[PDB]
């Protein structure tokens, strides 16, 4: 059980719906300003238009 | 003048309006459809209805006056402070444009169509109906009595208007209702004129995107309504006393009645050039300004301002708006018979000219002065710009030189020889030339006055060329002597330039005169 636990410890122990898209939009923003997170959230969560 | 003011073939004059036009079946159906769509708050479909048949057919779709008021109210709902409300109203932005922007574009395009009546492009009946709708909207937009700081009438009984049951479009009160308040119309004008030159992003967005275009549309519509009132509402032949009373009831008279204040000349001069480069004279009291529609001075977090405008662009637009306001004021003033003065508005042409001249002479920045005195079309602003230029030149000569030479250049525009002789007389007196009295310490202020005086002379020369053309520049010895006197004035300025008080060369008008009518510096650079 100890050796099995050692391999289990190697395995990670204890939402991100649009985190990657919002992060990539934030990195390439070409804007020196506040850029509030609400704007990024509304832009990256359209899903319709 | 044009067909716009002289087309009364299909009009049905009524007690309320002399321009009333009856509706045909197709126009009635269109009006009913637009009102029905407006009732369901489906503004996107209303804009689509207006845009889909715009310019694609010989016939013209006439926008109803209530729909015109709805578009005016929509124009106030800018994205920068109303983005969530607009997104909620139209979650699928199929047009990819703000409702306010689409409404403003439609209003400007329809105003452009109304300004020139193309009988070949559009049938006269549709053009007259559109003129009637715009005039009804202007009559509903009548300003209330000025405050220092009846609900709805439908002329057409064929259909029920959407505005009868509602006073707000998307949480914003109707523009006609908002402007029909004692302290709102003047407040709106002061707010837009102050925010025209404001560096603050919310204030700049509030006027540049909303108030500046709406004010321009209102000024153009009021000018057209004034032309129609003078053409038809008057009794033609008059005893010169009833005409003054009718002019006091003119739409421009009501428009400027809301800006009468206590003294029209000084307060009007301060209002038109509010927040400009000129130093405020006599510590005039500050004019209160507040946002018209809730938080116009706030930007919503969702909107991101990604547009930057250069100070020159903002100054050019602001000075153009100021020129339009001054032109409307002078257009109202010129109709007044000589000797008689208007009763309801305490306005005098001489007082306005003196106030504008005092404000222009007080400018410490040449760029704004040039923007005010440079116009794309001389004929459009020919009635008041020469008078302002002459007054500013007279005041500059009065402050710079102890001797005030009376200027008759405006009446001398008719004869080039008289104008050139007067210019020779003025330059001989050395009033036009740099003054030796001015100290070396205040050389920059003297140069600032001289360049403004040169700008005024250039404007007068341009008007003289517009009135007489180029026919006797060298054939008449008087014009050649005037050019030689200009060269002598240039030599006088060069004397101070050789004095080497400052590295900057004093402004010389000889190259500009040579480009305009100097025939390449006479013989200096003809070769």
């Amino acid at each position: 059980l100890q050796d099995l636990k050692k391999e289990i410890l190697d395995s990670p122990r204890s939402i991100t719906s649009n985190t990657v898209a919002k992060s990539e939009l934030q990195k390439s923003i070409k804007f020196s300003g506040s850029i509030p997170e609400i704007y990024l959230d509304v832009v990256t969560k359209e899903t319709i238009s | 003048d044009g067909a716009l003011i002289n087309s009364v073939l299909y009009v049905s004059p009524r007690n309320g309006a002399h321009y009333f036009v009856e509706l045909t079946e197709k126009h009635l159906l269109a009006f009913e459809m637009l009102n029905s769509m407006c009732l369901l708050e489906n503004y996107d479909h209303v804009l689509l209805f207006l845009e889909c048949q715009f310019g694609k057919s010989h016939n013209l779709a006439v926008i109803p006056f209530d729909i015109i008021l709805v578009l005016f109210t929509l124009s106030t709902l800018s994205e920068y402070y109303k983005e969530p409300i607009l997104r909620a109203n139209d979650p699928y932005n199929t047009s990819r444009e703000t409702l306010s922007r689409r409404a403003l574009k439609l209003l400007q395009k329809y105003l452009a169509i109304l300004k020139e009546f193309d009988s070949e492009q559009y049938n006269l009946y549709d053009l007259e109906l559109l003129r009637c709708q715009f005039f009804l909207a202007i009559d509903t937009l009548t300003p209330k009595k000025q405050k220092w700081g009846k609900t709805f009438k439908n002329p057409y009984r064929s259909y029920i208007s959407c505005l009868e049951q509602r006073n707000t479009i998307l949480g914003n009160r109707l523009l006609n209702l908002k402007l029909n308040e004692p302290g709102e119309f003047i407040n709106m004008i002061l707010w837009t004129l102050s925010n025209s030159l404001q560096e603050s992003t919310p204030l700049f967005l509030s006027s540049h995107e909303i108030w500046m275009p709406l004010l321009e549309i209102l000024i153009d519509l009021f000018s057209c309504r004034q032309d129609y009132f003078i053409q038809h509402e008057v009794a033609q032949n008059v005893s010169k006393s009833l005409f003054v009373q009718r002019l006091s009831e003119s739409p421009l008279a009501v428009f400027f009645e809301s800006l009468n204040t206590r003294n029209f000349a000084n307060r009007f001069s301060e209002y038109v050039f509010l927040n400009c480069d000129y130093k405020l004279p006599s510590d005039n009291y500050a004019t209160p300004v507040h946002p018209v529609y809730n938080g116009e001075n706030t930007i919503v977090d969702t909107y991101i301002p990604t547009i930057k405008c250069s100070p020159l662009y903002k100054s050019q637009k602001s000075l153009a708006l100021r020129r339009k306001l001054i032109g409307s004021c002078f257009k109202l003033l010129l109709r007044v018979p000589d000797g008689h003065r208007l009763i309801t508005p305490r306005i005098v042409a001489d007082d306005v000219i003196q106030g504008i001249s005092r404000t222009l002479a007080s400018f410490n920045d040449i760029l704004q002065f040039k923007k005010f005195f440079m116009t794309e079309n001389l004929s459009q602003e020919s009635y008041f710009i020469p008078l302002l230029a002459e007054g500013t030149l007279s005041e500059i000569l009065k402050d710079t030189q102890e001797c005030v030479v009376i200027l008759t250049l405006v009446e001398n525009l008719s004869d080039g020889v008289s104008f050139c002789n007067e210019v020779i007389g003025l330059v001989k007196s050395k009033c036009f030339a740099f003054t030796e009295q001015c100290s070396q310490a205040s050389y920059e202020e003297a140069v600032l006055n001289i360049e403004k005086c040169d700008v005024c002379l250039l404007v007068l020369l341009r008007y003289l060329l517009h009135l007489i053309g180029t026919e006797a520049i060298l054939d008449a010895k008087e014009q050649l002597e005037m050019l030689h006197a200009i060269e002598k004035n240039d030599s006088g300025r060069r004397q101070w330039a050789k004095a080497l008080n400052l590295g900057n060369d004093p402004p010389l008008l000889y190259p500009i005169v040579s480009q305009m009518f100097g025939v390449h510096d006479k013989s200096v650079i003809i070769e």
